[PDB]
């Protein structure tokens, strides 16, 4: 009963981790995004302004 | 994962020393114990040699 507390920990550890992983890809890929759009939506306004 | 494990990993250990250590009296005094068939004087000498 010392090897469940065990193994299930290693198997929560790994996977909680590679949640964390995931989870910080998602922010850079939403940063990345948002930034991009951001970017674009800018020059833009300024463009339709002039227009 | 390291740190979510190193810290269950650790209370386990933590768990298995006392528990070890109790093995460690059960063996001596069962042993110390043992003296009873000699002398109580061989008590003295063997209980000394353990606790
Ligand atoms: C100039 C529309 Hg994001």
């Amino acid at each position: 009963l010392s090897r469940f507390k065990q193994e299930y920990s290693q198997a929560a550890s790994v996977l909680v981790g590679d949640i964390k992983t995931l989870l910080m890809d998602s922010q850079d890929k939403y940063f990345e995004a948002t930034q991009t759009v951001y970017e674009w939506c800018g020059v833009a306004t300024q463009l339709l302004a002039a227009y | 994962a390291l740190d979510s494990q190193l810290t269950n990993d650790f209370s386990e250990k933590s768990s298995y020393f006392q528990s070890q250590v109790d093995k460690i009296r059960k063996e001596a005094y069962a042993g110390a114990a043992a003296g009873v068939v000699a002398g109580p004087f061989g008590l003295i000498i063997s209980y000394s040699i353990a606790a």
